[PDB]
């Protein structure tokens, strides 16, 4: 109850006071990561049926 | 290096032989889920079937050489919507209710039966329903302080069904009180049942010896109805 | 975040009338079956009423038959419990509860001790 | 029609040999023929299609699926047996049309090929009857499910129907090989020689009729427990073809009509079994619908 | 007083929401509108692993992308060689209600747990060659829903008692306890660096925890119903959550809010499992409609469908090399797709 609500308030205060980057920067980072590893993604870009172990 | 390929072959052959033995054991056992509230006497039912921290309790018993595995849930939170899906392929769910709950947890039990019946993953599972506190129900209505009508106003205009078979030496007032409660659970069952699963109600007591046979008899009906469905004979 | 705000509770004379409103935010209101549950002083938490997504299906606990009316306005994302002829045993905290999953017939543990999709409740004293 | 002519001819030859040594309609026939040939053609096609479906879908593989596949194969063997019989009969008279070629017929009557083909025919008929018996026995053990087993009983079920007929088919021909060897094992001299192959068939017929009655009683009890006349009629009419109970009507010009009904309805039994247990089967229809959904999502 | 604490918590939530809205200058869809769609993803069932007798609840690939463990509701824990469909081990479990299984990164151990509230650790490299119960972790007061090895000696578990725990396997004691969820914690995912992990619960919320400190670093909302599945994006700066509201969502730890929602109107079933591909471009999700959906993570467009399971898809794993994806189902079959 009162102790639980106080703990919840403390957690909310601790979580609020953090540094957040802009959403655009996070979107750019996700896009850059996806672009940098596209060649190595076998399911995204299927490999020839010579190095596929499930042929 | 094909010798390792052969070794893998025989390891698989041995594993699959053991798996065939395990399948033979597994398909010959009937798994049952036992549900109920704190004041329902299902623990006494477990004790009677046995004598005749951990998150689940298991009970093994045999009736007519047929093996049954009844599972009781302990040490879990009251929110059951996630772990109830583990029992979507049991032979039956044994639902135990205190028929003398009022004076009322009976409406809470009615809703508990409602959620089990209409759950999307339990649609195919039949429910064996055990009206447990019959001995306490009999004395309560006779005492004149029962007044089932205040919690269920429809009991005032209720009449005992023709098919009802009272036990010898039973008051008529007890019979309609006993059978009204069963019909409350049966109207939920009849609605949305659609013939894919059924409810088997029983008037049990605390120390009835025949409770193993009742589960055995209802499991035969459930299994026979399943095979007949596979042949489109039902 | 899922949020349910209950309002309209207060002190009423026995036999009086009252109306409880549940404002729901943070989810698609029209997709969910809704419930009214009760917590009377000194006892457990009990389900009193429920209404389906459209309002076609309505059910009540036996003690409030012909006495309480549950209604639902999906346009304003709100639930109503019209209580008529209040009795002293109706004195309780009333919680607006939501079913755990959308467009589902069953509603497990909406009457549980620590159900997440339940409001803070409003006090009704008779 | 023609076999009477050849038996009269052989009796005439016997009389001539004794004198030398001892003494010092058709339209009804073709109508019946085309009827049961159409029945077997339809049964063959439907059972081939049903066997392909059951073997292919792979989600409906199970023990009763395997017993149904064996039953379908036995029906197909019966149909092939009758096709071989009524094609060989036509070919004998197409090739040996004149009187002077009938001697070759006698050779084919004395050849081992004729006896082998007739023994194969008898085995196919017995195997069909005993696979109907196996189907009934499996259903009965499903309903009275004490001592449930997994795959040891399947080997027994395959041994019966395929091997059990051999236990009384080849003892028959062999003994008829040692005593008669006449008329391509068709003509009957001693009744017991026909009995040793007739009684094992009647045993399966009686047993599957008893299983029929028991299963119908169980279904009636289930219908009592939970319009009922329609459901009972539907279940009975679905269970008759799978289990071959119509034979009980005649197992134990009126005879012409009875033969017409027997041949026609036995010929269409395979077709109706395939329809009722592969095509209008709800599980197979669900398989087809979901497979079509995946094919449309491809 | 409880009331003043109520308004204080509400005001804190309001200011957090205001800060999140201030940080939300644009949507990920707007930025990715100028990206090339992946087209249609076509995959075929290369392997069908059979041998389980009941529902499969859990699978987990090995770090070698070759072996994989599968947990089934018949008391079975089967190790498979995916290349040849060969079974390597078949461990019988004491309790047949197993909801989760893990495979140690070293490959020497497996873990399992479920309705017994116990996490069983099995040694696969015993000197005799058999598989024996090396350890049993007890102390959770609700069922085990997920478990992931940090290493051979540490394991983190998710329980239906609304808590997560970090266990030292050698001593069998709870090194750390993570609390703050109010519902059943249904899934946990380990960050690549293994210093943080995310957990989604039945309270329709996700929480990011620091493993060493034992405190809830961050909390994310947005879902309407229970979170059944959670997985990190490969770079460790984002994670996807699948829920019973029939949507998946993507959250960024730094942005501290929702980025993209993967849902379709024709989808009215909950998500049972989620997984990312090797580059994080494809987000695979299992459903109750018996299928799996391959979404374009950067665009929220369904790139493909995996179909072939006859019952509910409970399991979803992508290999560490990204070659294959394995799906378990309630039809008792494992499927390897490529």
């Amino acid at each position: 109850s009162i102790a639980q609500a106080r703990k919840l308030v403390e957690q909310l205060k601790m979580e609020a006071n953090i540094d957040r980057i802009k959403v655009s920067k996070a979107a750019a980072d996700l896009m850059a990561y996806c672009e940098a590893h596209a060649k190595e993604d076998p399911l995204l870009t299927p490999v020839p049926a010579s190095e596929n172990p499930f042929r | 290096q094909r010798n390792e390929e052969k070794a893998q072959r025989e390891a698989n052959k041995k594993i699959e032989k053991q798996l065939q033995k395990d399948k033979q054991v597994y398909r010959a056992t009937h798994r049952l889920l036992l549900l109920g509230a704190g004041e329902s006497g299902k623990n006494t039912i477990v004790k009677q079937m046995r004598i005749l921290t951990s998150g689940i309790f298991e009970t093994k018993f045999q009736v007519d050489k047929v093996n049954f595995h009844m599972f009781d849930v302990g040490a879990q939170r009251d929110e059951r919507r996630k772990w109830i899906q583990c029992f979507n392929d049991v032979t039956a769910i044994i639902f135990v209710v205190a028929s003398s709950s009022y004076n009322n947890r009976l409406q809470a039990a009615l809703k508990l039966f409602d959620s089990i019946w209409n759950n999307k993953w339990l649609r195919d599972t039949s429910v064996i329903l055990f009206l447990n506190k019959q001995d306490l129900l009999a004395e309560k209505v006779l005492a004149g302080k029962s007044k089932i009508e205040d919690y269920f106003p429809e009991f005032a205009r209720y009449t005992t069904p023709e098919d009802a078979t009272p036990e010898p030496g039973e008051d008529p007032r007890v019979t309609r009180a006993k059978y009204f409660i069963r019909d409350e659970f049966l109207r939920i069952s009849t609605a949305s049942g659609d013939g894919r699963h059924y409810c088997y109600p029983h008037f049990t007591c605390a120390v009835d010896t025949e409770n193993i046979r009742r589960v055995f008899n209802d499991c035969r009906d459930i299994i026979q109805r399943m095979h007949l469905r596979q042949y489109e004979l039902l | 975040q899922v949020q349910l705000q209950e309002s309209g509770g207060g002190l009423v004379q026995p036999g009086g009338s009252l109306r409880l409103s549940c404002a729901a935010s943070g989810f698609t209101f029209s997709n969910y079956k809704m419930n009214w549950v009760r917590q009377a002083p000194g006892k457990g938490l009990e389900w009193v009423s429920d209404i389906s997504q459209s309002g076609a299906s309505i059910s009540y606990t036996g003690s409030v038959k012909g006495r309480f009316t549950i209604s639902r306005d999906n346009a304003k994302n709100t639930l109503y419990l019209q209580m008529n002829s209040l009795k002293p045993e109706d004195t309780a905290v009333y919680y607006c509860a939501r079913c755990p999953a959308p467009f589902t017939r069953d509603c497990f543990d909406v009457t549980s001790t620590t159900y997440a999709y339940r409001g803070q409740g409003t006090q009704v004293t008779v | 029609s023609l076999w009477e002519t050849v038996q009269k001819w052989r009796e005439y030859r016997r009389q001539c040999q004794r004198s030398l040594t001892e003494d010092p309609p058709e339209e009804q026939l073709l109508f019946l023929y085309i009827i049961y040939t159409v029945g077997y053609a339809l049964s063959f096609s439907a059972l081939v299609i049903a066997s392909a479906i059951l073997l292919g879908f792979r989600h409906l593989h199970c023990t009763r699926n395997y017993i149904h596949l064996n039953l379908f194969a036995s029906f197909i063997l019966r149909a092939l047996s009758v096709f071989i019989k009524d094609a060989a009969l036509k070919w004998m008279y197409s090739t040996a049309a004149q009187q002077h070629q009938w001697d070759g017929l006698l050779s084919y009557q004395d050849s081992l090929s004729c006896r082998l083909v007739f023994l194969l025919m008898q085995y196919c008929v017995a195997a069909n009857y005993y696979w109907l018996l196996v189907e009934g026995v499996y259903l009965y053990t499903l309903l009275a499910f004490s001592v449930f087993s997994e795959q040891w009983i399947f080997r027994l079920y395959v041994s019966i129907g395929w091997g059990v007929p051999l236990l009384f088919v080849v003892p028959w021909g062999i003994v008829k090989y040692l005593y008669e060897d006449e008329g391509c094992w068709t003509r009957n001299s001693n009744m017991n020689y026909w009995l040793i192959i007739r009684l094992p068939i009647l045993f399966a017929i009686g047993v599957n009729f008893l299983i029929f009655v028991r299963v119908i009683c169980i279904v009636v009890s289930k219908l009592k427990a939970n319009d009922i006349k329609c459901r009972l009629a539907k279940s009975t009419l679905t269970l008759i073809p799978l289990l071959g109970t119509h034979e009980v009507i005649f197992a134990f010009t009126l005879r012409f009509i009875k033969l017409f009904t027997e041949l026609s309805f036995t010929s269409f039994q395979g077709l109706m079994v395939a329809i009722l247990y592969c095509f209008v089967n709800n599980e197979v229809q669900l398989e087809f619908r979901k497979s079509w959904e995946r094919w449309r999502l491809e | 007083e409880l009331d003043q604490l109520r308004q204080e918590a509400e005001q804190l939530k309001n200011q957090i929401r205001d800060a999140r809205k201030a940080c939300a200058d644009a949507t990920l869809s707007q930025i990715t509108n100028n990206i090339d769609p992946v087209g249609r993803i076509q995959m075929r069932t290369r392997r069908t692993l059979r041998g389980h007798l009941a529902k499969i609840y859990a699978m987990h690939w090995g770090t070698d992308s070759r072996l994989l463990v599968s947990a089934s509701q018949d008391g079975k824990l089967i190790i498979w060689d995916s290349y040849t469909t060969n079974k390597v081990h078949a461990i019988p479990l004491r309790s047949s209600w197993v909801m989760t299984c893990a495979y140690a990164p070293s490959g020497n151990y497996v873990a399992c747990g479920g309705l017994d509230n116990i996490c069983s650790i099995y040694n696969l490299k015993t000197r005799e060659g058999n598989v024996r119960v090396s350890r049993e972790l007890a102390g959770h007061t609700g069922y085990l829903s997920c478990c992931r090895f940090l290493d051979d000696n540490q394991i983190v578990t998710s329980s239906g008692d609304t808590t997560c725990a970090l266990w030292d396997i050698e001593t069998g004691q709870q090194t750390t306890t993570f609390t703050g969820h109010t519902g059943d914690v249904m899934s946990l995912s380990l960050a690549p660096d293994t210093r943080l992990f995310v957990s989604g619960a039945c309270d329709a919320s996700a929480k990011l925890w620091d493993v060493r400190e034992g405190m809830c670093r961050q909390t994310f909302t947005g879902h309407e119903s229970d979170i059944n599945a959670i997985c990190f994006f490969p770079n460790g700066n984002a994670f996807a959550t699948g829920s019973d509201d029939a949507t998946c969502r993507l959250f960024d730890l730094r942005a501290d809010q929702e980025l993209m929602t993967y849902s379709h109107d024709n989808i009215i079933c909950g998500i049972t499992s989620v997984s990312f591909s090797k580059s994080g471009r494809l987000l695979l999700a299992g459903y109750d409609d018996f299928n799996c959906n391959v979404w374009d993570a950067l665009k929220a467009d369904r790139a493909g469908v995996l179909a072939g399971h006859d019952n509910r898809v409970s399991c979803l794993g992508v290999t560490d090399d990204g070659m294959a994806v394995a799906t378990g189902s309630w039809d008792s079959f494992l499927k390897i797709w490529n």
